[PDB]
């Protein structure tokens, strides 16, 4: 369920109707994207990795 | 070396895959939306007698 | 996931008959194939910017 | 709204037998459709009709072999190579040369989906299935047109019971047309006269219990529905013949899909295997329980396959356009705005197909031999 | 044969191997264009 929220699929998807719109904004995937690459520099910042 | 003489670079890494998305697919109902309310303007400005 | 896990890797490629005689000992076979049956636009599913 | 599982119940792909037997024989491109090759036959066989024969006499005769394959030995005193002291054109033989040939033809099938169809559906991966189903038919007619085929070309036939052709085969009678001991030991009879190579070898004991020994050495593929009668049949003495796998599993190695084996033969079940269906005699009120078929409102029974297959006898044609595709090239293209119908807007409708050529060459047709039957219920 | 091996590939694996990988590289194809 939580990868249906992100990706918008299953019930994420908005209902269809033949004279109305399908747009759906997506929150989750954006905050989740900087949170990614927040956090994922520390463990690339120098070329040895284990001290 | 003996492995394959191919490098493999992803933009946007999506897990556990090899290949790599763009942001083209955030974009596109983006662009649509827009496209579609500057040719409104345009046509309001065009149609109309001056 | 893995491009080191992978078991094959096929490319395609042009070339011209003088590439192929730069290295006269790696090629076998050279008088068998008919040059005109294989070419860039006989060939479809290959992509490529030539005319 | 309820809640859907997202597990796709799906049926796996048929296994197929035939297909992995047959070699491939490639055709170069700009050559025309079709392959051809020579045979020699031997100087002494019925099939050297030539005219360059000298008796030992010193006439000249119809015959240009000594003798044909006949054994009799009158006749082979008679025609035999005999020379003089002064001995100077007297036996003379002659030699022909056999051509055969085979053929390709072309098959394919597309289908078609739409934009709308394809995003609002409610399960997500749907062409992907469709992808999926699509590639599974193509399979399955490439084996049957195969084993149709196979089935057309065969040499050695032996009718079950005291039928003759087709319509003699009955379910009804003093003696049905059923398989029987004597039918199997005559067809390895056949086969062996035939100089057909040999495929699987002896098997011998195991120290463990119950363990049985088995000789055979041809693989004979059966459909599902003569299991039974196989398993009931007896020898000639009254007892089982069908012996499982059960017992000589150990000190053995089990080929797939094999059921057990009987006298020389290693009986291999096929699951995806034709018969024809309504040719026989027209079954009545006495139906002791075979198999019928309505055809035209009256009813018929139905003969089964039974075949083996020899080396070498045969190999199919491939032919491999482009450079790409091994048979089985594939084309999709997206319902997008440029791929609608000319006369139609608002871009919709795309397909995809897959076009392939068959064809196959008979080398030797005395090698494949097969027992025609009729099937319990 | 072209080498000395015991086993060797022969152009009929090399292009089913092809063929086989074939069906998801054409789904992806479209997701680029």
């Amino acid at each position: 369920e939580w990868n249906d929220l992100m990706r918008i699929e299953g019930k994420a998807k908005p209902p269809k109707v033949k004279g109305r719109s399908q747009v759906q904004p997506k929150l989750v995937r954006r905050q989740a994207e900087w949170r990614y690459s927040a956090l994922t520099e520390p463990f690339l910042g120098s070329n040895k990795l284990f001290k | 070396d003996g492995k394959l003489p191919f490098v493999l670079i992803p933009y946007m890494p999506v897990k556990r895959d090899m290949y790599g998305e763009p942001d083209a697919e955030l974009l596109g109902d983006n662009q649509a939306v827009l496209g579609a309310v500057m040719r409104g303007m345009i046509d309001l400005l065009g149609r109309s007698a001056n | 996931g893995d491009i080191n896990k992978a078991m094959f890797a096929i490319v395609s490629f042009e070339t011209c008959k003088a590439d192929l005689l730069k290295e006269k000992d790696r090629y076998h076979n050279l008088n068998k194939i008919d040059w005109q049956s294989s070419a860039p636009v006989n060939e479809p599913d290959h992509a490529t910017t030539t005319p | 709204t309820f809640f859907w599982l997202k597990k796709a119940i799906i049926t796996a792909r048929k296994e197929q037998y035939f297909m992995p037997l047959a070699s491939v024989t490639n055709m170069p491109k700009h050559y025309g459709k079709t392959i051809k090759v020579y045979e020699y036959v031997p100087l002494l066989d019925d099939r050297n009709i030539n005219d360059q024969g000298i008796d030992a006499s010193g006439a000249t005769i119809v015959n240009g072999n000594l003798y044909g394959s006949s054994k009799d030995i009158g006749n082979i005193t008679s025609k035999l190579p005999l020379l003089t002291e002064n001995g100077g054109r007297v036996n003379r033989v002659g030699f022909t040369r056999i051509a055969r040939e085979g053929s390709i033809h072309k098959f394919g099938f597309f289908y078609e989906f739409t934009q709308e169809s394809i995003d609002f559906d409610s399960d997500d991966g749907l062409m992907e299935h469709l992808s999926r189903e699509l590639m599974n038919g193509a399979t399955q007619i490439t084996e049957a047109v195969l084993q149709k085929d196979l089935l057309a070309a065969a040499g050695t036939v032996l009718y079950a019971g005291a039928a003759t052709s087709d319509a003699t085969i009955t379910g009804e009678g003093s003696t049905p047309s059923v398989v029987s001991y004597k039918n199997l030991m005559r067809l390895d009879q056949i086969l062996t006269e035939n100089r057909t190579p040999t495929q699987t070898t002896i098997i011998t004991g195991s120290r463990m219990i119950d363990t049985k020994v088995i000789g055979a050495t041809r693989v004979m593929y059966v459909g599902s529905e003569l299991v039974p009668e196989l398993k009931a049949m007896k020898d000639l003495f009254g007892n089982k013949a069908f012996i499982e796998t059960q017992h000589y599993a150990d000190a053995g190695t089990i080929m797939n899909g094999e059921v057990g084996s009987i006298d020389k033969f290693r009986i291999i079940q096929v699951p995806e295997m034709l018969h024809w269906a309504g040719a026989g005699a027209q079954a009545t009120g006495a139906n002791p329980g075979y198999r019928t078929s309505m055809v035209s409102g009256q009813e018929h029974y139905d003969v089964y396959p039974m075949l083996v297959v020899g080396d070498d006898s045969f190999t199919s044609i491939g032919f491999q356009t482009d450079g790409k595709s091994l048979k089985f090239t594939v084309m999709t293209k997206m319902p997008g705005k440029e791929t609608a119908d000319r006369n139609d807007p608002y871009g919709e409708t795309g397909f995809s197909s897959i076009k392939w050529y068959y064809g196959i060459l008979v080398k030797r047709p005395e090698r494949l031999a097969l027992i025609k039957t009729v099937a319990p219920l | 044969k072209l080498t000395s091996w015991k086993n060797e590939l022969s152009l009929q694996a090399l292009k089913a191997d092809l063929d086989a990988a074939k069906p998801s590289h054409t789904a992806m194809m479209i997701k680029v264009k």
